[PDB]
DNA sequence: GAATTTCGCGACACAAGGCCTGGATGTATATATCTGACACGTGCCTGGAGACTAGGGAGTAATCCCCTTGGCGGTTAAAACGCGGGGGACAGCGCGTACGTGCGTTTAAGCGGTGCTAGAGCTGTCTACGACCAATTGAGCGGCCTCGGCACCGGATTCTCAGGCCTGGCTCGCGA
DNA sequence: TCGCGAGCCAGGCCTGAGAATCCGGTGCCGAGGCCGCTCAATTGGTCGTAGACAGCTCTAGCACCGCTTAAACGCACGTACGCGCTGTCCCCCGCGTTTTAACCGCCAAGGGGATTACTCCCTAGTCTCCAGGCACGTGTCAGATATATACATCCAGGCCTTGTGTCGCGAAATTC
């Protein structure tokens, strides 16, 4: 489903970042990068959840998974 | 880039040009190739064609036949390839 | 007909998106992606909705920061178009 | 006739030599005086254990070496071989130190 | 037809690139010396270990309900695709200045020894200070209401990119 | 080189199409207030002890001195590479049309999150014992340091080769 990150969506994300002209090989690279980052967040979220003997990955677990890697997230705390 | 003799050879069909007219071939190498038996330009052309236009094989055969070095073989191969591309 | 030279529509889009704040990835494709990735670690996981919202906010912010740094790299090399080599350099310097 | 290497080879010899050794690369006394000078801006009359100054120097050298590795990657990115102040500023700005 | 002279041929010479060969240099390698830093033995003493107890924290079931998953029907906004084109990426070339290279000179870092005293470090006293517990009460959280700041929608008014046309100067080209 | 015809490009005037913004209206639902409650903060007393303070010891941080030489410094010189510029081409961008599946509201089921009660066993706490590991002293060999030696490597000089330019002389054209 990684092809779900539609090319116009990545174009919009770049537009937000101040990019003006985008190459063509960029899209596959961004999908790869997003796959890696999502793996590295969901692994810790799932580990936290498996620890507390729950089957629901609540919001605080995702906030903590981020908070470990240095990308503190506000607004869902919680 | 390209020697004048190379341009003169590639411009027109070889016909009956002596082997010494080839780019990268002087008097000594021309004499040696004549002594081996290759006494005409088209003979070298046919030998080049037999090797199916392979650069390494052509240069190695030329080196082993008369003692040509990298520059001479490179020039002769380039001239022959261009002649093929222009007439063949 | 009336048609802008390329580059100006890019600037209008840049200002429009830097003015607003809504999400830039359609929600359902991202939700199915999240479930697909989590399907390899635990099999029967049910995500709270707000958890997926937070995951999406984090991913968008990370990608926006990444493209900011990539754009700095691209302008460094006297270009205007980013390339995979730009992104690879940005991630290499950042420490990953 | 004189022996004189082409510009570029002595650089590579120095690169190999300094990547094979481990000794400190900044002379000790200038750095010690610099450390004391900076410290006097905050609170006067401080005394430094010698091991503390050594630790500070190790940290500074490692930081500068890392900075120059990343700056060199940035410079090679721009299809050059020289590193320039804009290279250092870009490396720092990406790293997030500024 | 003969003499002479202009265009082309071979000897003479030169220039550029490649292959062969060698010296100076630095690196690897083997052999010797020596010394101080790592490995080992030993006393002791403080921290680890064994027994036993009390109680509170976590396990586990029971129970409620909430909120997550699944599915459906409409409706669009948004994705997917294609095509024309223009501007950006990229290679290539030339220059000049700025950085590498080396050598003589200065300079101040580094090593050695000494002098000292300010302050880290350890110990003794004991007093102010924070834990703990009982009673108590008012500050703050849960729930309900309302109404107005703002989202939404429509409609003007100004702003902005683009281009088309005209004016103007510039340039090209043939003959005197 | 100028006269003069003609066209190509540079720049401004002007307008249009589309976007951004300002203005007004409606409605709507979320923020701000109000009440009931209940439990967490407050206050008072006691008591054990953490650490503030005073004092002594002795270590090491600081300052100084002199000597030697490693390294920094300044200068000159060469070249190579960063920057500027141009030409090429291809491939993202802008737009229109078609397709598709995201979004929204509604439904319903039940998986599991959260809460509470009872139970029991795991751990903090204390005492008593004892040996594992720390501080100290002592030996020896691994690596530091030197020395010479052998060899890989860098870079320049030398010689072979091809390509080319050129001038006296052969071959052919021309006039008398």
């Amino acid at each position: 489903n990684i092809q779900g990150i539609t090319k116009p969506a990545i174009r919009r994300l770049a537009r937000r970042g101040g990019v003006k002209r985008i190459s063509g090989l960029i899209y596959e690279e961004t999908r790869g990068v997003l796959k890696v980052f999502l793996e590295n967040v969901i692994r810790d979220a799932v580990t936290y959840t498996e620890h507390a003997k729950r089957k629901t990955v609540t919001a605080m677990d995702v906030v903590y998974a981020l908070k470990r890697q240095g990308r503190t997230l506000y607004g869902f705390g919680g | 880039t390209t020697s004048q003799k190379h341009r003169d050879f590639v411009a027109e069909p070889m016909g009956e040009k002596p082997v010494g007219s080839l780019a990268g071939i002087g008097e000594v190498l021309g004499k040696k190739l004549e002594e081996r038996g290759f006494d005409k330009a088209y003979v070298v052309l046919g030998q080049f064609l037999v090797l199916k236009k392979d650069e390494d094989l052509f240069r190695e055969w030329l080196k082993d036949t008369c003692g040509a070095n990298a520059k001479q073989s490179r020039d002769c191969f380039g001239c022959l390839r261009e002649w093929c591309d222009a007439f063949l | 007909p009336h048609r802008y030279r390329p580059g100006t529509v890019a600037l209008r889009e840049i200002r429009r998106y830097q003015k607003s704040t809504e999400l830039l990835i359609r929600k359902l494709p991202f939700q199915r992606l999240v479930r697909e990735i989590a399907q390899d670690f635990k099999t029967d996981l049910r995500f709270q909705s707000s958890a997926v919202m937070a995951l999406q906010e984090a991913c968008e912010a990370y990608l926006v920061g990444l493209f900011e740094d990539t754009n700095l790299c691209a302008i460094h090399a006297k270009r205007v178009t980013i390339m995979p080599k730009d992104i690879q350099l940005a991630r290499r310097i950042r420490g990953e």
